């Protein structure tokens, strides 16, 4: 399980006041906190608040690898914004993200293989997301597809099925499950597979503890990756036990520490 | 071949709440009306018991309505005397429950005061024998004042109070929890705030089978298969084991059909539509039939007639279908 | 797709390894993996192939009533609850006549008959077909309904008489218009068999309970007619609701293909308003076709908007065209209001436009069907998307005024979409129902 | 889920020493303790120790049912002792266990029908447990298969994958998984599961966090019921969440407590 | 079954909904599942008949050497390492034998060949085949070595010979024995094909390297001859080990049909003890047949224990009898020594109390063949389990003492040992390798 942390957000507070007035003390310290927590890649995002978002991500991508050497996830919709992301990239990267769609697909996907990045693919529309699984699973045969056509390595493209909030799309939870199953009956080897954790829990009661549950079942379903709270300490154990019981890491008394520190 | 009827079994059945105390139980009421103990889907005896049949509580308002003339129509002598307004509705046309909707506690309105609120529901106690449902105006403020007084006035008469919603609940909750009365949650089309607003009422100290659960239905044609799958839903928790939605059903069906225009809009204006009367009498009686199956256990109404037919389909329902 | 069970549960049982697998258990497992084909046992049923291969099939049959653009769909469902997906095929409903009436009566029902059709809300409600019952003496009387009927009417035929040699004689001029035949009896079934499989009619079979039902359809079935629809004898609510959900259920669930067939519902109470609360639960209890014998306006309108709302897809919302929607007069002084997409709102607005006559524009907004809050929380109204419809639109050239009024659940977001937008923004009242009021105001 | 409470063992010392001099109290007082924790059925092992199964099974179930409504599930390798236990059964209960050897199928599957009470069924023969998910799997079809040919209620079935300890196991695991996610193909209804939770933690470090995050995961994998700690707040907890999120019960804000209370 | 991106690329880019699917990319995703079948689409080469094997056969065949009870069966292998489940089919092996032999010097040969058989620890090791190799200058010495050898032995055949015409000459007296035919090269493919078909005989395949072996497979299987064994021409210990494993893993991983057949390997070295080694590298590395020039007692034991030791189930521990069994011709004064069932454990004690010399009995207790130590931390070797086989063993009535030894690393069960057995318990060795001296003593 790779936990990708998402602390350095734009939509957070200090992350926006950050990015805003050029600090790069709040960026790096999250980058060294959320790597302490057990996080393996960190994701990059402006936010919503900062508006000059090529020369926004520059700047992240830039203050982030001076303190750290973990995998950098680029989180954003600006293509622009990405590539000018991906020059000041010194680490391995990845692109978050792209869709199913064509106009989204020519431009995503070469732009990864060119710089030897990987690649999120949402198994979504133009139209929006999914309602069942059987829909998910079609934009997921689709960006397999566009794996095998532009020359990414299918280890190197992680779907991400979409999870919804638990509260108000309560039906949507077994789809994702049932979506990530069936996931490795697309290709051979099949693609990896990436959470947007934290979104299943949004305005719920007892975030943690609905975000590591899940985290488990969607890992016991071939969960690769997952964007969330790197600093959740019980969400950290539960990724490192769930490695054990799906018997990916050898055991041993000291299972937890040794994913923290792997 | 040979037809093997297939049979659901139900773990659990949906609560009975008791409406209205008698004498010996320190209410002034004639008798008591028990609705829920569904053991099965609505009227499906052949799998399980279905022991109390669904009623019908007419409205009654402490103001002559601003309602059409249709609806007028069969109430015109009583119309402005809550009382002999409930008298009627029980004597003549069948009301299990007076349903007493106070709209003229509306400070918007005629602002009647809360002394004036509970002289009507004295008035209405002392004129029928019937258990009574009583719901204030929709302003949040004068519906607290008033509600607290209905409680303590009619304690001992085990009222069916109403309306506690998701944001405002507490005060009602706990008047029906001292002074002894059964509350309505309503929800807003929402079965997870239907769930939750049955908890934080039931955490308060009110029993699980002092409640009753609004769903805010849609009128026929104006959104009523959204509340249609909700009441299957809620059904379909209570017979799984969900305590949390095994509360009856209540729907006001009387209101939200009736401000339809295509129940009381002329003949002259919609040729189409034909006459206006038992169009109307329909949309009424339409809009609960189909309730009913969703699993309705308290309708509350208004025309006499939408009233009469309904009970008769009640009726018919009630026949056992078990093989 | 196919249980290991049910595969299983149809093999001779005699572990010979000739499969390739050395029990029949485990080559039925096999199966279910997908390993090996079925042809790969030699030995078994021909029933075996054969109840495999509709496992794979829909649980209930469409078949259609009538023939070209009249013709209408009825079964092919799969769900008890709409909620769980959804109710694919609006029921069917026939008008009932009897051939004992004078023909001045029948003409003058048949054409109060036609005429029961309605707009509302935007929708558009028709009914489906005829039926003639035979109840006079002589036989040469039904003839002479259906062909009178049949003159006057293009909506679809049920043709309802027990004797075969009334209903053929009846049918000759009539078969090319495929009518549902009614009914097969266990007393007439070869006979009335015979006459709905050389006509290529839909034939209703009759039962007194849903055993005699279900042997019937088995014997019909097997003369080679599959094409039918199901009476199970219910002549009352309650034996009718339960009956209705046991062919359901068991089509569905079960896979009982006796009852994979759509079903036929007789409304019996005498009181027409009493009937039209009978037919609101037989459409809500799976009937696929119910006959009434009222036709009156005020009495099918509330039904059919029943059958309309029970019918609807729970998935996608009924939407109308984001374009400039002109109420009553155009002055080009008129007010312009503005909503979203969805139908329940846009016709709440012009509703209210319409019925308090206020000649006005109705600015309907593409919301993918949503409804205000809808749509707004969805991020589908914020003010720049609504600027860009108040051009994209190109209203501007009509009125003579540059107002525009707004939501009053939506409060905020004028000032917002007043200043990028360069129109004045008045927010109206929290109901549409108070448009009436602000606009005198 | 269906929590089956485990502590009513004759492997415990507290209960050993309770049959062996007839003292009720120990007995009472966990089937207590196990049901205010959320267990909706109770085990009820006589212990390695004692010599009169019959007479100790029939005690266990008499002092029990009588402080008690919940679903005793009665279990011994003495059928003899399980039928004994079964004719002092007021309320529902259940039989633990049979498994696929012809010798105990017909043996159990009419004791079963019988009393009208559910059977647990272990995918074994007398050759061991095996490894491999298709293996497990076969033994199930067995199970399944005996099911409809005695009379027993699909839904009355609890196949029971064995699930082995994660340090010299470990490689089994994933293998139960597996064969809990394929048993959706052995009949519809599919038959009910179960596990003998704790056993995947015997001897490993943190029992508790291994317990609770195996018992997610084979939900996600279609689990039904678990024999397990029911006086374990975390377990509980992790139980209640997972409903939620296969969306088997409503949300509410309170699902944890509406688990433990139901 | 099969990768639903590869059934794409193999289904043509028409589009064109004759499947019953809307287009190819979906029709890839409901073959997957099991929604429709290949038969629907019009438009697909020979690869639809690929579809069909390559997804549903194992992914490397099962080919026959040899017919009746001394036939043995290679390839059937699903695992790269035996942890993840086990290998299946022991290394079958086979002994060269030169036709440039006098008469005499070939039935001496043969004869020690089939002495090449083995006991130890409770296991009986065979090898499986005489490879007769035609090195001789005129063909006849071939049939007439054949011929010999096939007399002297019923162990299995496989005959080496380039030219067709000389196989098919000693086939005419071996072919029901049904003999391994070496080989088919690019130069001789056809007419080696031919006489395979037509004896029924399994065939060896010949390339010089993967690619030329992939290209030959797939022309000999196109002639209607699939039982087939592999020979990439690897000569060198490191090239095979690599030309194994990706045999191994593309047929395995991958599916390619070329390799989807077991592995023939020679070995090279001249010196024999450099042979064992390279021999113990093929049979872990894939190779299913490796054909020895040694044919020394003392080389051929290492490397067939190895091979045992290889092929063990890792999921079932090999267990010995319960009983005692006595050592030697143990008289009623001679010691008793408890053990458990684990044929290793058991076996540790049989073969160190034999080396002594010393006469005694020995009782097995069942511990579903776990070690002494194994069983003992997991229950199955208490005091009681002890107890209880002590009259089961009927060993009471072998000697007149009642005296028995435990292992040392057991010592803590002694005192509960005695009062229950009536018996006078004595702790040994920890270790049985002082026994010996423990029994002197
Ligand atoms: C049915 C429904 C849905 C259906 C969709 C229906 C649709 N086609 O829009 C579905 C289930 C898909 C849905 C989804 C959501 N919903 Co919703 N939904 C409802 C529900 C129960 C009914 C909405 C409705 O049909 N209302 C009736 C019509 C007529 O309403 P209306 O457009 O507002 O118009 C009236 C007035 O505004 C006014 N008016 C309209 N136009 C104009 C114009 C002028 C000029 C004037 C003066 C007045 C006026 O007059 C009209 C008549 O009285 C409501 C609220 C409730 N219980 O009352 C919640 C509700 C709107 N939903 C809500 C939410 C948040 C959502 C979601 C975002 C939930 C989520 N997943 O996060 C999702 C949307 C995103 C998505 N799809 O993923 C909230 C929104 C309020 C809020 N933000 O807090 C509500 C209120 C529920 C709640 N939280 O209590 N929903
Ligand atoms: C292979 C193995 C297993 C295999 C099973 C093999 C089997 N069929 O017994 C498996 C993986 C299943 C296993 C399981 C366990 N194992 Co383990 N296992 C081993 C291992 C690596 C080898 C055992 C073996 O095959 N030994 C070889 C044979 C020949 O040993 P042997 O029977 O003792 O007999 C020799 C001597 O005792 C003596 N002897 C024997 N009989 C007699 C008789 C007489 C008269 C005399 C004089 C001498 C004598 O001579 C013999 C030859 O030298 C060992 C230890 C090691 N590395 O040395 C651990 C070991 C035995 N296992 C151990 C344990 C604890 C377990 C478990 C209980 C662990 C757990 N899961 O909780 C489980 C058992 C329960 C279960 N199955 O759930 C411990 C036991 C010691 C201890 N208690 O601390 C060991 C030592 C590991 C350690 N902790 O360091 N195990
Ligand atoms: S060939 Fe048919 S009867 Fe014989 S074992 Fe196979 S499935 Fe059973
Ligand atoms: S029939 Fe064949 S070519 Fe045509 S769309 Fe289907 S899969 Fe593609
Ligand atoms: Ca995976
Ligand atoms: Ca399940």
């Amino acid at each position: 399980m790779l936990i990708i942390g998402e602390r350095i957000n734009g939509m957070f507070g200090d992350i926006k006041r950050a990015i805003q007035e050029r600090d790069p003390a709040p960026v790096q310290e999250w980058a060294r906190r959320q790597e302490e927590g057990g996080a393996r890649a960190l994701d990059l995002n402006v936010g919503p608040a900062v508006q000059d978002k090529v020369s926004a991500m520059e700047w992240l991508v830039e203050v982030t690898q001076e303190v750290s050497n973990l995998t950098l996830c680029l989180d954003s919709t600006n293509i622009k914004a990405i590539e000018a992301g991906l020059k000041k990239c010194k680490n391995r990267a990845m692109i978050n993200s792209t869709n199913a769609e064509r106009e989204k697909v020519e431009k995503l996907f070469p732009l990864a293989v060119e710089h030897g990045a990987a690649l999120i693919g949402l198994t979504m529309n133009k139209t929006g997301i999914p309602k069942d699984s059987d829909t998910r699973l079609a934009f997921a045969m689709e960006l397999v597809a566009a794996a095998d056509e532009f020359g990414l390595p299918m280890e190197d493209l992680y779907i991400d099925p979409l999870i919804l909030p638990a509260n108000v799309a309560q039906d949507h939870a077994p789809e994702v499950l049932k979506t990530l199953q069936q996931i490795k009956m697309l290709a051979d080897p099949a693609p990896k597979t990436v959470l947007g954790l934290s979104n299943v829990s949004q305005n719920c009661q007892n975030r943690p503890l609905i975000n590591r549950t899940f985290l488990a079942m969607a890992m016991a379903c071939g969960l690769d990756a997952a964007i969330a709270d790197a600093c959740d300490e019980a969400l950290i154990e539960t990724a490192a036990t769930a490695e054990i019981l799906l018997n990916q890491t050898v055991y041993c008394d000291s299972f937890v520490k040794m994913f923290k520190t792997r | 071949m040979a037809v093997q009827i297939l049979r659901d079994r139900s773990r659990a059945a949906v609560q009975k709440v008791v409406l209205g105390a008698t004498k010996d139980q320190g209410g002034t009421r004639s008798h008591t009306i028990v609705v829920g103990g569904d053991a099965a889907l609505p009227f499906h005896h052949f799998e399980g018991e279905i022991v109390n049949r669904p009623v019908i509580g007419m409205e009654v308002q402490d103001i002559v309505p601003d309602w059409p003339d249709v609806l007028k129509d069969p109430f015109t002598d009583v119309i402005n005397e809550p009382g002999r307004w409930a008298q009627k509705c029980v004597a003549e046309y069948g009301a299990d429950l007076i349903y007493l909707k106070l709209d003229g506690a509306d400070p918007e309105g005629a602002n009647h005061s809360v002394d004036q609120c509970v002289a009507t529901v004295k008035e209405v106690l002392q004129a029928v024998g019937v258990p009574l449902v009583v719901v204030g105006c929709g302003d949040v403020e004068k519906d607290h004042e008033v509600l607290e007084a209905v409680a303590e006035a009619a304690a001992g008469e085990n009222l069916l109070l109403g309306n506690a919603e998701q944001e405002n609940y507490k005060s009602l909750t706990a008047a029906c929890m001292v002074h002894k009365h059964n509350i309505i949650a309503r929800s807003p089309l929402d079965i997870n705030i239907c769930k939750q607003l049955n908890i934080l009422i039931n955490e308060m100290n009110l029993p699980l089978d002092h409640i009753v659960i609004d769903p805010s239905i849609g009128g026929l044609g104006y959104g009523i298969e959204y509340s249609f799958s909700i009441m299957e839903r809620i059904r379909l928790g209570a017979l799984q084991g969900d305590k949390m939605l095994s509360m009856p059903v209540i729907c006001t069906v009387g209101y939200e059909a009736w401000r339809a225009k295509e129940a009381s809009a002329p003949v002259s204006e919609y040729p189409g539509w034909g006459k206006e009367t038992e169009r109307g009498i329909l949309w009424e009686a339409v809009t609960a039939t189909a309730l009913l199956q969703a699993g309705a256990h308290i309708l509350l109404m208004r025309h006499p007639e939408a009233v009469a037919r309904v009970k008769e389909n009640i009726d018919q329902l009630m026949v056992s279908n078990a093989y | 797709p196919l249980t290991g069970l049910e595969i299983y549960k149809q093999l001779p049982k005699k572990n010979c390894g000739e499969c390739g697998t050395p029990t029949c258990l485990a080559f039925a497992m096999n199966l279910a993996s997908g390993k090996a084909s079925l042809d790969s046992c030699p030995y078994v049923s021909d029933a075996a192939r054969e109840a495999l291969d509709a496992a794979a099939a829909p649980p209930i049959a469409k078949v259609v009533l009538g023939a070209g653009p009249t013709a209408v769909e009825m079964g092919d469902e799969t769900e008890l609850f709409r909620h769980d997906k959804r109710f694919y095929h609006e029921t069917a409903i026939a008008i009932q006549v009897s051939d004992n009436l004078s023909s001045e009566e029948l003409k003058a029902k048949v054409e109060a008959i036609n005429g029961l059709n309605f707009d509302r809300v935007g929708q558009h409600y028709t009914i489906q077909a005829i039926a003639i019952r035979h109840d006079a003496d002589d036989p040469a009387a039904f003839k002479a309904a259906v062909a009178s009927v049949a003159a006057a009417t293009q909506l679809n035929l049920v043709l309802m008489a027990d004797d075969p040699d009334v209903l053929k004689e009846a049918l000759a001029g009539v078969a090319d218009r495929k009518p549902l035949l009614y009914a097969a009896t266990g007393a007439n079934y070869e006979a009335m068999t015979a006459l709905a499989k050389e006509n290529n009619c839909p034939l209703a079979v009759y039962g007194n309970g849903l055993e005699e039902l279900a042997e019937l359809v088995d014997k019909i079935v097997a003369l080679g007619h599959k094409q039918l629809v199901l009476d199970p004898g219910a002549r009352e609510t309650s034996r009718a609701i339960a009956d209705f959900t046991q062919i359901r259920r068991l089509a569905i669930k079960k896979r009982f293909r006796s009852f994979g067939y759509p079903i036929i519902a007789l409304t019996t109470a005498a009181n027409p308003l009493d009937e039209v609360l009978q037919a609101v639960n037989y459409v809500t209890k799976y009937a696929s076709l119910v006959v009434l014998r009222t036709d009156a306006k005020e009495h099918l309108l509330p039904l059919l908007s029943w059958r309309q709302n029970l019918y609807t897809d729970p998935q996608v919302p009924i939407r109308v065209e984001e374009k400039l929607n002109e109420i009553g007069a155009v002055n080009e002084n008129s007010p312009v209001y503005v909503t979203t997409n969805f139908s329940l709102t846009y016709y709440s607005v012009e509703g209210e436009i319409e019925s308090t006559k206020i000649p006005s524009y109705l600015l309907s907004v593409d919301t993918d069907g949503l409804s205000v809050l809808t749509a707004y929380a969805d991020g589908k109204f914020e003010a720049e998307k609504i600027a860009a419809v108040m051009k994209k639109v190109d209203l501007d050239n009509k009125v003579k005024r540059h107002r525009i009024i707004i939501p009053g659940a939506v409060a905020v977001l004028k000032g917002k979409l007043e200043d990028l937008t360069g129109w004045e923004v008045i927010v109206g009242p929290r109901e549409a129902s108070g448009i009436v009021a602000f606009a005198r105001a």
